[PDB]
């Protein structure tokens, strides 16, 4: 089975030129074209770079033209890209994958894309590493809707992604939801989650929610109290 | 070369046929690629040129058209398709996100007022929750002393659960504490398909 | 040289060469006899260069090989050249 798998990314600083790596084995790798695409979080892909099989011949997208650049190694099977002059609007998930250069007779770039990599996250950020602040959210009067009560938990300011957060030492399953995590404009990031119950048992159950962040190695167990 | 794609979002149940329509800014004979994509995934291409189909890629699909204009045509939908296609010649398209359909669910609407230990922080974020409606488009508007507030609240929203296929989204209304002992009374406003008036949820500061 | 019939597009007007006269040719390829071939058998089919629409090329400059495509389709204005074109290669392999 053709087999391809990409490295090299992570959370950088702006100003640092960065090495990324995508080997490639399983089919003729000296006779196939290759392509690196790009993905924002949230939006559409987007073309970035193209190398055909000979190594002569390069493509990139005007908006990396001049900072991007993409070589391979036919001995070692191998793919290198560099990016230099990095920004904030380069963050995103980068894919290497295979072009089909035959189509029922003929060869060129066509620019198909037939075989991907799991797709590494790179992250053009100057922030440094925080832990959470955890807020529980009570329930009250106007937080009740003919018996249904709403609590939950707000974690604010905290670097790197991703926190994750348990409830009832993972009891807790039904009426929980997360949303997504918001960039905020200090380079921290911040999101809520809450658990919807009836309200009678308000008075009897305990809810805690635990908030984790591996980065910073951060436990933290908050109560909601009424 | 340009292209555009229509419609940006369709709605569709099981055992339904689904049309998509793709055209560019200047004829590219057949030249043009059709993808799949989901949530949390990587892109795996559907249709070569726009006629021909890739070898492990169900028979219920299929793409016609040439020039300037192309079509993409599921004849029966199955769960495994409410994703995300994209069409591409040059660039790729903007998008179609083939969706679910279901009934009309009634917005559940809770407000919060910021925790003490964010005001020991400093900062206040006044959260509102609205949770199990459909479809997505909710109008949220902050009032603060009875005035519209702008340019200071924050939304995310989830996309559709499996058990009830409803949606939920929390906006987080930010100021500092100073603002926040400054004034009283705080309103988020909620406006839905499924409400007859728009519903105002208030509270007032201790 | 091998050529083929069928419907599938390989080269663009806005991607590359829209040769329109001979002296255009020579970005095409890389052995003088190859143009030569090229020229011989267009002239031969009956192709007026600056009378009827182009045809397109690759031009040299890539490590792919040499293609060449002409548009002999049966509708639109096309249809008229697609009866020269026709007659052309009737008139040489003495089947069709
Ligand atoms: C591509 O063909 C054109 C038309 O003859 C030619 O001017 C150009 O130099 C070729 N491309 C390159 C990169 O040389």
């Amino acid at each position: 089975q053709v087999q391809l798998v990409e490295s090299g990314g992570g959370v950088v600083q702006p100003g640092r030129s960065l090495r990324l790596s995508c080997a490639a084995s399983g089919f003729t790798f000296s006779s196939s074209a290759m392509h690196w695409v790009r993905q924002a979080p949230g939006k559409g892909l987007e073309w970035v770079a193209v190398i055909w099989s000979d190594g002569s011949n390069e493509n990139y997208a005007d908006s990396v033209k001049g900072r991007f650049t993409i070589s391979r190694d036919n001995s070692k099977n191998t793919l290198y890209l560099q990016m230099s002059s990095l920004r904030a609007e380069d963050t995103a998930v980068y894919y290497c994958a295979t072009d089909k250069t035959y189509v029922s007779g003929y060869t060129s770039t066509w620019y198909y894309f037939n075989y991907w990599g799991q797709g590494t996250l790179v992250t053009v950020s100057g922030a440094s590493t925080k832990g959470p602040s955890v807020f529980p959210l009570a329930p009250s009067s106007k937080s009740t809707s003919g018996g249904t009560a709403a609590l939950g938990c707000l974690v604010k300011d905290y670097f790197p992604e991703p926190v994750t957060v348990s409830w009832n030492s993972g009891a807790l399953t039904s009426g929980v939801h997360t949303f997504p995590a918001v960039l905020q404009s200090s380079g921290l990031y911040s999101l809520s989650s809450v658990v919807t119950v009836p309200s009678s048992s308000l008075g009897t159950q305990t809810y805690i929610c635990n908030v984790n962040h591996k980065p910073s190695n951060t436990k933290v167990d908050k109560r909601v109290e009424p | 070369i340009q292209m555009t794609q229509s419609p940006s979002t369709l709605s569709a149940s099981v055992g339904d046929r689904v049309t998509i329509t793709c055209r560019a800014s200047q004829s590219i004979d057949n030249w043009l690629a059709w993808y799949q994509q989901k949530p949390g995934k990587a892109p795996k291409l559907l249709i070569y040129t726009a006629s021909r189909l890739e070898s492990g890629v169900p028979s219920r699909f299929s793409g016609s058209g040439s020039g300037t204009e192309f079509t993409l045509t599921i004849s029966s939908l199955q769960p495994d398709d409410f994703a995300t296609y994209y069409c591409q010649h040059r660039t790729f398209g903007q998008g179609t996100k083939v969706e679910i359909k279901r009934t009309v669910a009634a917005p559940s609407v809770f407000i919060f007022p910021p925790s003490d230990e964010q005001l020991k922080s400093g900062t206040a974020s006044v959260v509102c929750l609205l949770n199990n409606f459909y479809p997505r488009e909710a109008k949220v508007q902050w009032k603060v002393d009875n005035a519209l507030q702008s340019g200071n609240s924050q939304e995310s929203v989830t996309e559709q659960d499996s058990k009830d296929s409803t949606y939920s989204l929390s906006s987080t209304l930010t100021l500092s504490k100073a603002d926040y002992e400054k004034h009283k009374v705080y309103a988020c406003e909620v406006t839905h398909q499924g409400l007859s008036s728009p519903v105002t949820k208030s509270f007032n500061r201790g | 040289f091998k050529i083929s019939f069928d419907d599938i597009a390989v080269l663009l007007p806005e991607y590359d060469v829209i040769i329109q006269h001979p002296a255009d040719m020579s970005w095409c390829s890389k052995s003088d006899d190859q143009i030569w071939l090229s020229q011989w058998f267009m002239n031969a089919v009956g192709h007026d260069w600056y009378l009827d629409p182009p045809f397109l090329c690759r031009n040299r400059t890539k490590t792919e090989g040499f293609i060449f495509q002409v548009n002999t389709s049966k509708t639109g204005i096309n249809e008229n050249y697609a009866k020269k074109f026709k007659t052309g290669m009737h008139h040489l392999y003495r089947e069709y």
